[PDB]
């Protein structure tokens, strides 16, 4: 549990970046691989040992005006090769092939900024847009099809900002400025029927289009949980979590400690908090938490360039655990953190085109 | 009388007598009830298909070839239309067939809200310069924003070729489109809001043509 | 009409028409050329249309 | 007040008229640029 | 690859040519009419018929095109256009409404390769098709609605081919008499001047 | 007063014409 | 090349359509006619002219009784063209 | 004649030159002999600037200036520009368009040369048609008879049952009722009450098999009871329903 | 079972930035190091081009009109580009008194679940 600053970069736009997220397909034993996205570049490098890290490849769009958002690694079934999509201000999903270095896949069908993009834990051919249009949308990324449209006469009212899968893939989480948070399924036969569906479709074959399913109604929801913004939730194991703009992180459950979360009733209209988590100098939005893929430790960026660092153990949340590894060069701001499949490495991003590095030494 | 004092008709469920003189007798006219003659069609209105008896009204509630060009908006048999980016901001309908003067196009559907709640959202559509209020009577405000159809996507001109009218239904107030030409093909569809001249020239200033002249 | 005004049509901002040409296009376009004069020398010695050798 | 501040995304906070050859000097813009006597029109 | 970059070049080139030679044509040509169709054509007729009608500016002109769809039901084509017989006459030119309006449609089985009217009756045609044999039709015997069936009356279809071709010509003299010319290294002859057991 | 915009702007349609030039000289 | 076509109410014309996306039209009369090196730079006497509408490689052209100086053209791109060329031309 | 150019940057800057060889292209090199035809093969062929005539005193001056719109974008099937990459520009299989059909040249004027001087319709669809719930393309077989738009919209029977669910003084054996009778109310669309005894017939003669096997034909009939009570039913048909009903 | 399905696959490396000389002319880029280390530079990908459709927002269809009871709380509060009520920042107050100042989790002092509310109320006998 200590992690040390054994590199630091910096871009040259100095323009923010968002987005850090290591290549979670590496085959056991491959080099550690990880991008970032700025204002309208990407940028690919590589973790060596003593603090090393390799430029490795880096593409721009020039045509337009645009402050890339979000990315996410994954993989082609047919041939295996890695998959990373962005997408920012535009509204457009870009889908590129770092084999070839070219994009194969464009996708446009938003009316705003994206916020936020992840896949199915399972299938790799899904893909959750979250934008600003009030309406998550989800596209099968093999077939060229959209599938559902949650929003509505009940869906957000203001500008969804974050969404999280269940850790199995059959339930998310939305989260927006209003307040609102509300619950969707995926395991209903209708939404399976759906997407099997979506897997078999010719164009040439049909003078039809394809039919999506529209969603208006979440499966349970509640505001009374913050009274500010919330902006990145994540599902924990069946518990949730939750940040807002009021300097504290926050766990509970729906419904009671007794209620099961496979018997809650759409009407619903009770929450059980657990704990909170707590912190210092977070008064913006848009700032992100990660955790490691065994779900065992917290990483939080800060305002002021501290860090504070939790462990997801048997530490009881009243004084689970306070870790902050703090640097003296940047306290502009930290926008999202990110581990490897293991717990090796961590690195943020801070908010004037610098980079961080922490190497742990357990 | 609620009715009398309401300067408005007795309606078939008011409890004005079965003879009371507050009441309204209903169309009789042969042809069409469409023309400058028709008296539902002077105090605009449809002919109800339980009074024109003569204009079809009541004929064909199951078929589609009636007579009364005046049941239409009830009937509801709009036109086919399309979407796409606008040639002046952003979106714009476009009508798919021809279509001859002073002919039904749609309704202009949507919420329904008191006066003074439309100010409050309105005081936010300002701020962005964009809005779908549309006042419907004295005390009552439509809005579609939030759902609605199509036509919502219309766009505003000074010279245009299509005009609104506010009528009266059933009990009901409604709006219809209605065409100010002879129209073809794939054009784009215009109405005067009715904006103060002041504020229309603030928020829709675009002209899509130069002086002629 | 048979017989009109001339060409008048303008008003505030009309949208922005989306041109075509790409910058990916338009790079080997240019590396293309410069090999291409450096091989040839017409803007230096045939002004632009003869052919040295 | 604090139930009235709106929240905050980010932090607190040439003369020689010479030619035309000013075209041959403005698309090859390095690796031999060639004429040698563009750069007067810089 | 590199073919694949070098035609997006290309193609974009081509843009930009059409691009300019349009706005240049003002000053080229007595006439410019373009029309799209929905599915291209292999072939080019002029009828031999003209008629005018007067008090107008406009000729009244029919041609002879064929189809080559994608996969959906072929047809025969015979189409009107309004040509400008006028020299001082220029909404366009003429009406509002309709330059070119399709008055001739028939059932075809497989794409058109050839069609030409025949000289002596201009009801009579010829066509070529991707199967080995060729077809001959007249218009005036079937209705402008197709069949919603399909195929249909192949009026005196021939015989004497083995692989698909392209050539056609009548006699031009000789009634009856007409070439054809197909893969079969061959040219083969018939006679319709007169087949009453058709 | 970033010159290069005045650069940068007028540089692209030059090289379009420039390559129209020799193809249609031939 | 693959359709040549001489013209009707002309005794000296003819024309030559191919795949270059490009259709021409030649003259008889003038070959071999002394131009100007302008003249010669724009090509040879005898050409006459060249049709530059479509942009696929055109698949079929037509002269037509009726009318003098027309033709139509067909390409690949479910295109019809039909024109007149300007009269100075000739004469 | 010395000619000399301007090249202009919205006033903000600007650049000027001098014209070399004057009256060749200074561009394409093409030999034009006059003023007039300079002017004006560079005002058509060049066009994606902006030019003037200044005419200094040494025989010509032009100060150019960009294009400010030159509406230049792809003019094919106005599909192609979203094909997923790859597929774009295939050109190697027919496809299917609507059909369009436009003039340019009709009848020319043929004036003469004047210095002074310097100083098209449409018929069909002519631009790309969306979803109107998803934004997407719209092929041109799509844009057939399917109109997307009808009286019952999903969201809504949804919307409607569960208002009705809120309700808690009610029974089961009236709460099935209310709800299966206005779907079909919706379904329909009736307006006129000269419709209402048809209604009700139709009704049940949708609803026979489901009453029965919801054995609710009890609470059906006072319903019935209800209409008439609301003068829209006469006694002459409450039973016919019930008689129907076996 | 999640390390378990992922045991079950094989997946490329990716190689490093190789310039090809299609582009002999080109911007490239360079990172600093904040540490004892060097700065690489590599050129610059371009990436096609896509096209973009105007603004829309959610909504759902319809086609006759909605009755919709009043609202008299704000329940939420806007945000704009963050510039333009950096000279306005008025306008908020002036909706808040529109509004007479109300938005849903402002004055909420706390949390209640209601049945420690009925425990109070239970025990807040008349003293
Ligand atoms: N002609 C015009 N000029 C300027 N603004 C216009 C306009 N027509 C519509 N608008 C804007 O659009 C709003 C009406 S809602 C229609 C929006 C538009 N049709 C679209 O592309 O989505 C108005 O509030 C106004 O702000
Ligand atoms: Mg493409």
């Amino acid at each position: 549990y200590s992690f040390k600053c054994v590199n630091s970069l910096k871009e040259d736009h100095n323009q923010p970046l968002f987005g850090v997220q290591f290549n979670w397909h590496s085959k056991e034993g491959d080099p550690l691989v990880f991008a970032t996205v700025g204002s309208n570049r990407v940028t690919l490098y590589e973790c060596h040992s003593q603090g090393e890290i390799r430029l490795l490849q880096s593409y721009v769009d020039a045509d337009a005006d645009e402050n890339f958002y979000t990315c996410a690694w994954t993989y082609d079934s047919n041939t295996s090769h890695p998959l990373l999509a962005v997408a920012g201000s535009r509204g457009i999903i870009r889908i590129i092939n770092p084999i070839t270095m070219q994009c194969i896949k464009h996708y446009v069908g938003h009316g705003n900024a994206i916020n936020e993009l992840k896949f199915h834990p399972r299938d790799p051919n899904l893909l959750l847009s979250v934008s600003k249009d009030h309406a998550l949308r989800l596209w099968n990324i093999q077939t060229d099809t959209l599938v559902a449209i949650f929003g509505g006469v009940e869906g957000h009212r203001d500008e969804v900002l974050s969404a999280d899968y269940d850790l199995l893939g059959e339930k998310i989480m939305s989260c927006g400025m209003d307040h609102s948070l509300k619950l969707w399924r995926i395991n209903s036969k209708r939404m399976m029927n759906a997407i099997k569906e979506s897997y078999d479709y010719n164009p040439n074959k049909t003078n039809r289009p394809f039919i999506s399913q529209k969603i208006h109604f979440p499966d349970f929801s509640t505001r009374d949980i913050h009274r500010n913004y919330v902006d990145c939730v994540r599902w924990l194991g069946d518990l949730i979590l939750s940040k807002s703009c009021e300097n504290a992180i926050v766990c509970w459950k729906p419904g009671k400690m007794e209620d099961d979360i496979d018997k809650i009733k759409p009407s619903e209209s009770n929450v059980t908090i657990l704990g909170r988590f707590d912190y210092s100098q977070c008064d913006i939005w848009y700032m992100r938490f990660s955790m490691d893929f065994w779900q065992k430790m917290l990483a939080l960026g800060n305002q002021v360039g501290k860090l504070y660092v939790w462990d997801l153990e048997v530490e009881d949340p009243h004084k689970a655990k306070c870790t902050t590894l703090t640097h003296h060069k940047c306290g502009a701001a930290i926008r999202q953190t990110s581990f490897s499949r293991d717990s090796s490495i961590l690195i943020a991003v801070c908010d004037d085109a610098s980079i961080w590095r922490w190497d742990r030494l357990r | 009388c609620p009715c009398v004092i309401a300067q408005n008709f007795c309606e078939k469920f008011c409890q004005c007598s079965s003879e009371c003189q507050n009441r309204f007798p209903g169309c009789r006219c042969k042809a069409q009830c469409n023309t400058k003659q028709c008296p539902c069609y002077l105090a605009v209105r449809e002919c109800d298909p339980d009074l024109c008896l003569t204009c079809g009204a009541a004929d064909h509630w199951d078929s589609k070839n009636v007579s009364c060009k005046n049941c239409s908006i009830q009937r509801g048999s709009k036109k086919h239309l399309l979407l796409a980016p606008s040639d002046v901001a952003g979106w714009g309908i476009f009508i798919k067939d021809p279509v001859q003067k002073n002919e039904f196009i749609s309704e202009y559907c949507g919420e329904i809200i008191s006066q003074d709640e439309a100010d409050r959202r309105g005081k936010v559509y300002d701020k962005y310069m964009c809005s779908f209020l549309f006042n419907l009577n004295n005390d009552f405000v439509v809005d579609a924003t939030r759902k609605g159809n199509k036509i919502r996507f219309a766009n505003h001109s000074v010279n245009p070729n299509c005009y609104a009218k506010v009528m009266m239904v059933n009990g009901d107030h409604r709006i219809g489109i209605f065409a100010k030409r002879a129209i073809q093909t794939g054009e784009e569809l215009f109405f005067d809001y009715r904006y103060s001249q002041a504020d229309a020239l603030k928020y829709v200033g675009i002209e899509r043509e130069m002086e002629i002249p | 009409n048979k017989r009109r005004k001339l060409k008048n049509k303008r008003r505030r901002s009309l949208p922005r028409p989306h041109d075509f040409f790409d910058a990916q296009t338009l790079d080997a376009i240019r590396h293309r050329a410069i090999c291409f004069n450096l091989s040839a020398h017409i803007e230096s010695l045939g002004k632009g249309h003869s052919v040295v050798f | 007040r604090p139930r009235l501040q709106a929240q905050r995304k980010f932090a607190q906070s040439p003369p020689p008229a010479t030619q035309i050859s000013d075209l041959s000097k403005r698309k090859p813009k390095t690796e031999d640029f060639l004429t040698f006597l563009c750069l007067r029109g810089s | 690859k590199e073919a694949a970059f070098d035609d997006a070049v290309e193609e974009r080139v081509i843009n930009e040519e059409y691009k300019i030679w349009k706005k240049n044509t003002p000053f080229l040509y007595d006439l410019v009419m373009t029309h799209a169709l929905e599915w291209p054509s292999l072939t080019a007729q002029w009828l031999p018929d003209v008629t005018r009608p007067e008090g107008k500016d406009f000729s009244i002109h029919r041609l002879v095109l064929g189809t080559h769809t994608s996969d959906e039901q072929n047809h025969l084509v015979i189409a009107s256009v309004q040509l400008p017989n006028d020299d001082a006459q220029f909404g366009g030119f003429g009406s509002v409404s309709g330059k070119i309006e399709i008055e001739i449609k028939i059932n075809h089985e497989g794409e058109v390769n050839r069609a030409r009217y025949m000289p002596q009756n201009p009801c009579i045609i010829a066509t070529k098709t991707p199967s080995s044999d060729v077809l001959v039709f007249d218009y005036t015997k079937h209705p402008s609605k197709p069949d919603p069936s399909g195929e249909c009356n192949p009026d005196l279809r021939l015989r004497g081919h083995q692989k698909e071709g392209y050539g056609l010509s009548w006699n031009p003299n000789l009634s009856g008499h007409l070439l054809s010319a197909s893969d079969d290294h061959t040219i083969c002859l018939w006679d319709i001047s007169a087949v009453p057991k058709e | 007063a970033d010159h290069e915009l005045f650069l940068q702007a007028f540089e692209k349609p030059t090289q379009i014409y420039r390559f129209l030039r020799t193809r249609n000289l031939i | 090349i693959f359709q040549v076509q001489w013209s009707p109410h002309n005794e000296t014309i003819l024309a030559s359509s191919g795949t270059d996306r490009r259709l021409n039209v030649w003259d008889l009369s003038k070959i071999g006619e002394e131009q100007s090196p302008e003249d010669a730079e724009d090509g040879p006497p005898e050409l006459l002219f060249i049709h530059g509408g479509h942009t696929a490689k055109i698949s079929d052209f037509s002269w037509n009784p009726n009318e003098p100086w027309v033709i139509c053209s067909v390409s690949e791109d479910n295109i019809m063209q039909v024109w007149q060329m300007a009269e100075n031309i000739y004469n | 004649l010395r000619i000399f150019y301007q090249f202009l940057y919205n006033n903000n800057t600007r650049q000027q030159t001098e014209a070399r060889d004057d009256l060749h292209c200074p561009w394409c090199t093409l030999n034009c002999r006059k003023l007039y035809s300079l002017l004006k093969h560079l005002k058509l062929c060049h066009s994606r600037f902006i030019f003037n005539y200044v005419y200094h005193p040494k025989g010509a001056r032009i100060d150019v200036s960009i294009n400010e719109c030159y509406d230049g974008s792809y003019a094919g099937n106005p599909q192609d520009i979203h094909r997923q990459p790859g597929f774009a520009f295939s050109r190697n299989g027919p496809v299917k368009r609507t059909p369009i059909t436009h003039i340019l040249v009709c009848r020319p004027k043929r004036t003469k040369a004047s210095m002074s001087e310097f100083l098209t319709y449409s018929s069909g669809h002519n631009r790309l048609y969306f979803h109107s719930d998803t934004c997407l393309p719209l092929r041109p077989q799509e844009m057939e008879v399917d109109s997307e738009d009808e009286k019952d919209p999903e969201w809504l029977r949804e919307k409607t049952i569960t208002q009705i669910e809120e309700f808690s003084d009610v029974n089961e054996g009236e709460k099935e009722v209310m709800k299966l009778w206005n779907l079909h109310v919706m379904k329909h669309g009736f307006i006129a009450d000269n419709q209402m005894n048809h209604a009700c017939m139709l009704f049940v003669e949708n609803y026979g098999q489901k009453i029965i096997k919801k054995n609710l034909c009890r609470n059906f009939m006072l319903h019935l009871v209800s209409m008439h009570d609301f003068n829209l039913i006469s006694i002459m048909s409450i039973d016919k329903a019930v008689t129907k009903l076996r | 079972i999640l390390n378990q399905e992922w045991k079950q696959r094989r997946i490329q490396p990716v190689h490093i930035l190789t310039s090809v000389s299609s582009l002999r002319g080109t911007r490239e880029c360079s990172v600093t190091s904040d540490l004892d280390f060097p700065t690489q530079v590599i050129p610059l990908k371009t990436l096609n081009a896509v096209a973009s459709v105007p603004i829309m927002y959610s909504w759902s269809p319809l086609q006759q009109n909605f009755m919709v009871e009043d609202e008299t709380v704000l329940h939420n509060i806007p945000y704009m580009g963050d510039e333009v009520l950096d000279q306005d920042g008025t306008f908020i107050e002036e909706l808040i008194k529109n509004y007479d100042g109300k938005v849903h989790g402002d004055r909420e002092c706390g949390f209640i679940n209601d049945e420690i509310f009925v425990e109070l109320v239970n025990a807040l006998g008349q003293y």
